[PDB]
This record gives structure tokens, C-alpha cells and sequence, in this order.
């Protein structure tokens, strides 16, 4: 389960979103449609928008373990 | 472990922990509960250690005794090596990457060190208990006791001010905790110094009872307040098990050292794992037919980790470092550089581009350098807090307020944000200034009595939230008046969402916690069946299905997709570690082909081939096409698209500058050139094109309100308080629309069952049981759609034409059969890439990080695009400088085509417009311009929005690529 206090930084993440579900169902729901969010695998696309995304907004925002780079496996 | 809300498993032993002070620098002031030996007092009560009290009992042999509760340990990885005698150096160092120094003839720990930036510095007093705590150098924490050894108050040593009042009782333990927030939680024990009841400060109080007597007794029977969290846990010799308040027992067995050895589940899944007599993990069994296997050299450190028909990773350490090569199985492989003072230097990972790290005489990092720019730059004061910050050349600048948070921040263009704080934490307010004394996008936000989020106030309106007592959003207030509540079950699940229209979505879980079944507001059903492993395999729509099945190593090989008509049969290839290359359907039979160092240099689609080339620093540079045209792009400093070059010679190149934000500013040919100007925020505001002229100007409520042009033009909008748009007037008419502020008509021609529309001007629908528009009955036109069992459009017919379209194995359309011919089209990843409709080949040119297109090439020729901030093609002109296309578009985005010399069939954003249906499509879907709204529903219908079938708030400042 879920006990912990949530802070402004995770209401401010969730209320810029426009799903209204919490993230536990949101995940399931992304993972049981996998038919639809299917792409290609280890092709550097040039977009920036997947296609489990969507709608955005026109508006830019440049709001502000670090330090390093995972580079591919940190057991 | 842990399974319990804070219990063990291998023993009865209740453990809780809970923090007091969170600070933004990085401090943290723990304290665990320890339910096992809890007879000794440590001055914070019976069985209570503030974790910041270590203790080794003697100089070497007795143990170092953590707060959670040479001499080699191979076990355990102790490195306690003595230093000078007189001063007792132990410097603990165990395998946790951490270093517990502790001294003699002073009784004390100093110097723990919790990585290469973290360090804590102790000060004692002149009795054996601490009074000073130092992250660095400067005080930070001071205690205060009561004259009996009890530590009560937490002082800030900066500002006189109380942080955490402990609370005892006559019986030498804490009853209260009154931690920094200011939330009291109590603390009732029993009479043999065991935990009996904890009541939360919200009021939610769990319980506890125990088995056993003394130290070694037994928690079972944890149940909450009102049945919340009901666990039972039965203990049997060296096997456990545990139910929680669904029926859902796991069981356990474990070893005598206190390794796991098996663990069960309710449905069948079955996980056992094998050690090899050191304390090490050996073989791990999944409940599906694989065995991974560990293999250790000397000092072990996992060199080889192979799994069942697979490969694997083989990790690599040069003596005692950090990982110094990664193999990584595939065709690539990695590496870096470690020496004897950290800070990690010289990265080369697959590609190029290596990774050089600067430092300063302190430890922190100063400079992040790499190829072809991306150079990260940062200052540093007196003191550890961050002032100057520069990633891609913008260098920020962050005043502070003689606190460590930040105050101001100070922008390259001019821009200045100033945050406000109060006696505590959890900012309130936040502002933006600019050259000019103006107030623009200032959000605040209360709290209520606790410390959550009650209600956040923005320029378009405020929100409201509503806890149930368990920091749960019970119910959420929109500002418009409406509200929408949630409603849980046991173990704090999501069952169901009502709102204000009456209709309520419903879920459905399974004895395993997963979602197994949906009803939406006009009602479905579904059923999501799982494999042992957590994979959904049946779909089982209520008509139709989809059949995954997977290739026993983790990724998707088949989709049996179909209602028994129009079978889909989608098949796929994936290797050991992603590397698809392959989809193959009835119709299309994609592949691809990569290079050694791994790139996707050749690409096959059908009979057509793309191929590409890519730099030493992974750009790709001298891009081929088929029909033998090849294209030039050049880069610059920062790493940025500034230049393309064509091929021919008789097609000149284009030139773009950026600002000093990072973004698009000016875009330049030989016979033109695109001004963009913003006002400061982030919006686009005017716009040029050495002939035509464009300005924005808005509201209060952050929204387009006006649109001047030269040519004419001067458009007024007018929405609600929501968004919507309401009226709206362009040179002599003002259309007028309206909502039910959930984006459905409530005019006067609407008719709606649950969430989609029957009537709309004269225009009626019908829908299947699926929800997708099948018949549409006009004033005298009549048109049938048929669809494919994966909700995408197969055949429309019905308006004296008949049109059939085929897509790939991937949901992009590749061929569309009509009467005017057979149309071909070329797809680049998720971008529409050119087309091919028996006359020649088109190529669709679009910014290097957006779907606005700026030129398109035809037989030898080359047209630029004019658009405005939304991304719509407005005009079109060759390189002589004469209209060639242009058109002028609705509210709702009908095209009404002026000029017609060349076609164009962009749209808003990736959409492509139909001739013979009059619809747009862009990846997955289908749009209606005379109608405003989708004719099907998408697979992401309850995560991407309340209604299924709307497109967006307005489509004036909102957009929606890649169909959902």
C-alpha cells in the first residue's frame, strides 16, 4: 500500500496531467494496451513525442545521481 | 519481509521507522522502533535509538553495534582496519559504502560519510551524549535535554526555533513525537515495554497484539481502525505465512542462517532460489520454465549472470572499483575510468562522444564536458548552494534569501521569479517579473490544517481537493462548480469514480491486485486475463479479442487478433535484448537491418529502402532516399540542426538561428526568411515574413483573445471560465457555440445517451456496441464505414465512391485504394515521410523537434510553407515569391481552398486530409472537421481524458499529434 504524505511536487505533477487517475491504475492501464503502443525498439527518434503520449500544450516551460550517467545496467 | 504494514517474517519482530526533519540540503533524522531487544534504555526510551548513535563496544573484537539495531568479514564485507594507537582510528568501512569513524577516550563516532557528497560531523558535550551535529563545517542541529539524559528539543542553531518536542511519560518512553510539520502522533504501549497502539495525527489507529511474552514474542492479528489493513500472520517453524483483508495468503520458507529459500502465491507462482553455501545467491527459479544462474570469480563481485535461453551481462571490475566495462551482450560494448578519488571520467559508451569531468578543489563537480558541445557549467559560493547553471548556454541565476531556499531566479532574456516562503516548508505562492513592471502566470497555493495541498489557485481558475482522512483525494472541485469523487475498497483500492453528470466508471481486481475488468461510463466490460509471470495474454473485449503471445523470453512475437472476421495475424521477431527489426502482417512486412556498433542505417519497407549515415558523435549526416535523392545536414556548437543541404545544386539551402532561450527563432532561404517573436513567457506573439505580418494579443485569463493580420484579418475569440471556446467573430459574423462543461453540445439541436452525440445540424450517427460511428445519415447523403478488429478503418462506401485503406503491422496506413488510383505512402518512425501516388515522389520536410513542416520537394522544385503558432499550413509559396496555395480555415478546421495550383493534404498537426470522406488522420485515429469530434474510441480513453471523444479543450492553443 500507499502511507506516505504527498507533497507539492507530486499534487503539481499530477494536476498538469489530464487523466485524473492515480498512477498505480494509469501503469496498468498503459501496460494492458500493448497492441496500440507498439514502436520501434533502439531507434533514436527525432519527434519527441512517443506514442504513448498525446495531447500537450504549445506553451514552453523551462521549469529547473545527478552528477553521473547510468549507462546501462546498475545492478 | 515487511509484508506485514511494518512486520518481519522470519520472526514475529515489528520494525517502524519514521522521519522527523526533512531538510532541503540533504539532512535526515530517523529513528527505528526495534521490537526485539527493547529492555535497555539509550536515553530516547526503552528499545528507541535516534539513529544517530553508534556504538563499538570495545576496540576491535565487539560488534559495531548500527543504529538500525583487518579482520575481514566475507560475509558481511567489514574492512575495520586499527590506526595510530593513541588516537583509536577504527574507520569502520563496511560493505554498505559507508565509514563509521569512531575515537577513543572520548566515546564517540564522527566523519560518517554517505558517498562522495554527504558527510556528517558529531560534537559532544562534555558528558557522554552528542550536542552539536555539522553536515560540513557549520552548525547545523544542537540538542536539548531535560537534566535526565532524555533528548526533548531540536534546535536549528541559526534561528532559535523548536523542530521536533519529544513527549515522555512516567514510564521512561516517548508518548508524542510533535515532529518538524507539526503533527502529533501518540504512542501506547503495553506492560512489557511492547507496542499496543499507535494513533496517527490524521486519526486513523492501528493496533497491535502479541503471541509471545518478552523479547522474543510474536505480532499477529494487525488490524487497523475500521478493517483497513486486516493481516493475520501464522508462524511454524522455519515456514511463514501471512493474509491480508482480501483472503490472499502468501507463504514463505526460509533457511537457518535467514535467507529466503521459496516464497508461494495464492494463484500458483512459485519462486525458489538456491545458495552456494556462502551466503550468495546461485540459481534463481521463476514460476515459468527459466533458471537464471550466478557465476563468481575470486572476491565474487557477480562476474557472470546467464539466464535460461538468453545471454548475459557479465559485469566487470578491475581490482576493487566500480563497474569498469559493461559487455553488453549485444553488439555494442561499454566502458569508463576509475581511479583512487572517484569521480568517474572518461565514459565511452556504444558511440562516441565521451564524457570528461572537471572538479574544483572541493568535491563537488564543475564542469561536464562532451563532443559537439552539451557542455554543463556550474558555480559555486562560499558556501555548497548552487548560484550559476548553464546547460546549453543560457547561465541562470539563483539569489538566495540568507536561507537554504532558493529566492529569485534570474533569466538571460530578462525574466525574474521571485518565490515567497513561510515559517515552514511547502512553498505557497510563486511569481514572474520581467523588464517592465507587469504581473503575469502567478499560481498560488493552501493548505489545510495538515500538511496537504487543499486547494491551488491559477490565472484560469481554482482547484479544489477534498481528503477522506487517509491522503487519498476523496473528491476533487473543479472551478466551474463540478466535482468528482472517488470511492475505494479494502487494502485502499480504486473501485470507483463518479462525477457530476451521474455516471460512474468501475474496476475490478483479481486475487493477485491487478486491474480485471473496466465499465465505463456507457458501459463496457472486460475481463484482462494474466499469464503466471504479470503478462496480459486475453484481452476478451466484449466482441472482440485480441490474443498476445509471447516468445518465452519477455517480449511480444504474436497478435491473433480478431472477432472472428478480418483476421490481423501480426507477427514479430525480437532478439536477445530488444533489436524488433521485424513486424509482419497480411499486408506489409517491415524489416531493418543495423550496423556492427548497432544503427539503423537500412531500412525495408515492402520494396522501398530508405538508408541512412551516421558521424563519429552518433549524427546522422548525408541522409539517402530512394529514387537516388540524398540530402546534406550541418551542424553547429551545442549540438543543434542550423543547416540543410540538398543534392541538387539548383536548390539552395536553408539557414536557422536560435535565441538565446534554445528554441527556433529565425529561419532563412535565398527568397525567404520567418521572424518569430515571443513577449517573455514562453507564448509566440508575433510573427513575419518580409511581407506579412501576424501578432497575437490575450486575455487575463492567459488565453488567444485576438488574432491581427495585415492581409485583413482581425479575428476575436470569446471562451467560458473553463476554456471552452464560446463565440467566436472573424470579419462580420459571430458564431456562438456551447458545452455542458464536460465537451459536448447543449444546444438546442443535441441529443446525447451517455457521452456521444446522435443529432448535430441536420447530421445523424449511429453507434455499435464497440462506440465507433458505422452509418452517418447527412440531408440526403448516406455513408458506411466498415472497420478491422483492431478499431481502425478497413472500407467507406455508400457516397457513389468506394475506398479501402491497408495499414502495416505497425498501425500506420500504407496503401489507399480509390477511384482517382492507388496511393502509397512512406512513414519515418511515428512522422509521415512522403508519399508515392503514381506520378512521382513527394517528401515532406518538418522542423528538426516539431510536425511543423517547412518545405516539400516535387519534380526538381521546392515550396516553403507559412504557418502560424498552432502548426496548421497556412500558405504555401514557390522560390519566385507568388501565392501558389493558400486557404483560410474555421473554428472547427474546415479547409476552404482559395488557390488549388498544387495539393496539399497537411493539416493541424501530422494529419492527413481525405478527398473522398473529408477526414483527417493522423497515426491511429479519424477526425471529423464539420463535426469537431473523433468517430471512435481510443485504447487510452480512461488515462488520456474524462470523455472518450474529444479531441481537445480548444484548438487554439491545444494540439494532439500521433493520433491518441
Amino acid at each position: 500500500c500507499e502511507e506516505g504524505l504527498k507533497r507539492l511536487q507530486q499534487m503539481l505533477a499530477e494536476y498538469q496531467a489530464q487523466s485524473d487517475v492515480p498512477q498505480e491504475v494509469c501503469d496498468q492501464i498503459l501496460e494492458a494496451a500493448k497492441e496500440s503502443s507498439v514502436g520501434e525498439d533502439g531507434v533514436r527518434s527525432q519527434v519527441k513525442i512517443r506514442k504513448p503520449n498525446g495531447k500537450n500544450n504549445i506553451r514552453y516551460e523551462y521549469d529547473l545521481i545527478t552528477f553521473y550517467r547510468h549507462i546501462n545496467y546498475s545492478d | 519481509e515487511k509484508a506485514g504494514d511494518p512486520v518481519s517474517l522470519v520472526t514475529g519482530e515489528e520494525i517502524l521507522t519514521l522521519n522527523d526533519v526533512e531538510l532541503p540540503n540533504g539532512f535526515v533524522w530517523s529513528r527505528t522502533y526495534r521490537s526485539s531487544k527493547a529492555s535497555r534504555n539509550q536515553g530516547l526510551g526503552y528499545g528507541w535509538r535516534h539513529a544517530f548513535q553508534f556504538e563499538l563496544k570495545e576496540v576491535t573484537d565487539e560488534k559495531h553495534n548500527v543504529t538500525s539495531w583487518t579482520s575481514y568479514q566475507v560475509y558481511v564485507g567489514a574492512s575495520c582496519h586499527f590506526l595510530n594507537p593513541n588516537i583509536r582510528i577504527v574507520t569502520l568501512s563496511s560493505g554498505d559504502q559507508y565509514r563509521f569513524e569512531l575515537v577513543e577516550d572520548i566515546w564517540l563516532l564522527k566523519q560518517v560519510r554517505n558517498g562522495i557528497f554527504s558527510t556528517f560531523q558529531l560534537r559532544y558535550s562534555r558528558n557522554h551524549r552528542l550536542i552539536e551535529v555539522a553536515h560540513n563545517k557549520r552548525p547545523v542541529l544542537e540538542c536539548q535535554y531535560d537534566k535526565q539524559g532524555r533528548l526533548v528539543e531540536l534546535l536549528n542553531a541559526k534561528t532559535e526555533q523548536v523542530l521536533t518536542t519529544y513527549i515522555y511519560d512516567e514510564q521512561d518512553d516517548l508518548v508524542g513525537a510533535t515532529n518538524d510539520l507539526g503533527l502529533t502522533e501518540r504512542y501506547e504501549y503495553q506492560d512489557q515495554h511492547l507496542i499496543a497502539k499507535r494513533v496517527r495525527p490524521t486519526g486513523f489507529t492501528h493496533y497491535f497484539e502479541w503471541s509471545g511474552e518478552g523479547s522474543s514474542a510474536k505480532c499477529i492479528r494487525n488490524f487497523g481502525d475500521s478493517g483497513i489493513y486486516d493481516y493475520r500472520f501464522h508462524y511454524e517453524g522455519a515456514k511463514s505465512s501471512y493474509s491480508d483483508s482480501l483472503d490472499n495468503e502468501w507463504t514463505f520458507i526460509h533457511d537457518e542462517q535467514g535467507h529466503l529459500l521459496e516464497k508461494s502465491s495464492p494463484t500458483g507462482r512459485t519462486w525458489q532460489w538456491h545458495y552456494d553455501h556462502l551466503g550468495r545467491k546461485e540459481k534463481a527459479v521463476f514460476p515459468d520454465n527459466s533458471t537464471t544462474q550466478y557465476q563468481y570469480n575470486q572476491q565474487g563481485q557477480l562476474i557472470s549472470k546467464l539466464h535460461s535461453s538468453g545471454a548475459q551481462i557479465q559485469y566487470g571490475y578491475d581490482s576493487l572499483g566500480k563497474l569498469v566495462k559493461t559487455v553488453s551482450p549485444d553488439g555494442d560494448l561499454e566502458k569508463a575510468y576509475y581511479n583512487s578519488l572517484g569521480q568517474r571520467v572518461w565514459d565511452i559508451d556504444a558511440l562516441g562522444c565521451v564524457t570528461e569531468y572537471e572538479y574544483d578543489k572541493h568535491g563537488q563537480v564543475v564542469k561536464r564536458e562532451s563532443e559537439d558541445g552539451k557542455k554543463s557549467r556550474w558555480w559555486w559560493d562560499k558556501q555548497q548552494r548552487l548560484v550559476a547553471h548553464e546547460v546549453d548556454g543560457t547561465l541562470l541565476r539563483y539569489s538566495y534569501g540568507a536561507t537554504d531556499l532558493v529566492n529569485g531566479i534570474a533569466y538571460p532574456d530578462g525574466c525574474v521569479a521571485q518565490i515567497s516562503y513561510d515559517d515552514y516548508g511547502r512553498r505557497t505562492s510563486i511569481r514572474y517579473f520581467n523588464d517592465e513592471d507587469k504581473v503575469g502566470y502567478s499560481e498560488e497555493y493552501a493548505y489545510d490544517e495538515f500538511s496537504r495541498v487543499a486547494q491551488i489557485q491559477t490565472p484560469e481558475g481554482v482547484t479544489s481537493y477534498q481528503w477522506g482522512a487517509l491522503a487519498q483525494q476523496e473528491a476533487v472541485i473543479f472551478p466551474d462548480g463540478s466535482h468528482i469523487s472517488y470511492e475505494y475498497d479494502q487494502q485502499r483500492n480504486l473501485t470507483k469514480l463518479v462525477r457530476s453528470d451521474g455516471l460512474a466508471f468501475e474496476f475490478w481486481y483479481d486475487s493477485e491486485g491487478l486491474l480485471s475488468g473496466t465499465v465505463g461510463f456507457d458501459g463496457l466490460h472486460s475481463q484482462f486475463k494474466y499469464d503466471s509471470m504479470g503478462r496480459i495474454i486475453r484481452k476478451d473485449v466484449a466482441d472482440r479479442t485480441v490474443l498476445y503471445s509471447y516468445d518465452d523470453a519477455g517480449f511480444l512475437q504474436h497478435i491473433k487478433a480478431g472477432n472472428g472476421k478480418n483476421i490481423v495475424e501480426n507477427h514479430f521477431n525480437y532478439t536477445l535484448g530488444g533489436r524488433l527489426t521485424l513486424a509482419s502482417n497480411r499486408h506489409q512486412t517491415l524489416q531493418y537491418q543495423y550496423s556492427s556498433f548497432g544503427h539503423l542505417t537500412k531500412r525495408i519497407q515492402g520494396q522501398f529502402e530508405i538508408g541512412e549515415e551516421f558521424n563519429r558523435v552518433g549524427q546522422r549526416v548525408s541522409q539517402t532516399l530512394p529514387d537516388k535523392t540524398s540530402f546534406n545536414f550541418s551542424y553547429d556548437t551545442n549540438g543543434r540542426l542550423s543547416e540543410i543541404r540538398f543534392s541538387d545544386d539548383s536548390l539552395p539551402k536553408i539557414e536557422f538561428q536560435y535565441d538565446v532561450m534554445g528554441r527556433l527563432s529565425v529561419t532563412e532561404t535565398e527568397s525567404f526568411r520567418e521572424s518569430k517573436l515571443y513577449d517573455g513567457v514562453g507564448r509566440l506573439v508575433e510573427q513575419q515574413w518580409s511581407g506579412r505580418e501576424k501578432k497575437y494579443i490575450y486575455n487575463a485569463q492567459n488565453r488567444i483573445s485576438s488574432i491581427l493580420d495585415n492581409t485583413a484579418g482581425a479575428t476575436h475569440y470569446q471562451y467560458d471560465t473553463l476554456g471552452y471556446v464560446t463565440k467566436v467573430s472573424e470579419a462580420g459574423s459571430t458564431s456562438t457555440f456551447e458545452s455542458d462543461s464536460f465537451g459536448n453540445p447543449a444546444l438546442a439541436d443535441s441529443k446525447v445517451m451517455s457521452d456521444r452525440i446522435e443529432a448535430y445540424a441536420g447530421v445523424r450517427y449511429k453507434y455499435d456496441q464497440q462506440g465507433n460511428q458505422v452509418k452517418r445519415e447527412g440531408d440526403g447523403t448516406v455513408q458506411k464505414r466498415v472497420f478491422d478488429a483492431l478499431s481502425q478503418l478497413v472500407e467507406v462506401h455508400g457516397d457513389s465512391s468506394i475506398s479501402h485503406y491497408e495499414y502495416d503491422a505497425l498501425g500506420r496506413r500504407t496503401k489507399k485504394i480509390t477511384q482517382n488510383g492507388i496511393t502509397e505512402f512512406l512513414w519515418e518512425g511515428e512522422r509521415l515521410l512522403g508519399e508515392r501516388t503514381a506520378d512521382g515522389f513527394r517528401w515532406y520536410l518538418y522542423q528538426p523537434e516539431t510536425y511543423i513542416p517547412l518545405a516539400v520537394l516535387e519534380n526538381g522544385s521546392i515550396y516553403l510553407y507559412e504557418c502560424d503558432q498552432v502548426g496548421k499550413p497556412e500558405r504555401l509559396k514557390d522560390s519566385a515569391g507568388n501565392i501558389v496555395w493558400s486557404a483560410s480555415y474555421d473554428v472547427h478546421g474546415f479547409a476552404s481552398i482559395d488557390v488549388e495550383e498544387v495539393r496539399n493534404p497537411l493539416r493541424f498537426q501530422g494529419q492527413y486530409f481525405d478527398q473522398e470522406t473529408n477526414l483527417h488522420y493522423n497515426l491511429a485515429r479519424y477526425y471529423d472537421p464539420k463535426l469537431g469530434r473523433f468517430i471512435q474510441q481510443d485504447p487510452i480513453s480512461i488515462a488520456g481524458g474524462i470523455n472518450h471523444y474529444q479531441y481537445a479543450v480548444n484548438p487554439i492553443q491545444w494540439i494532439d499529434p500521433t493520433g491518441f
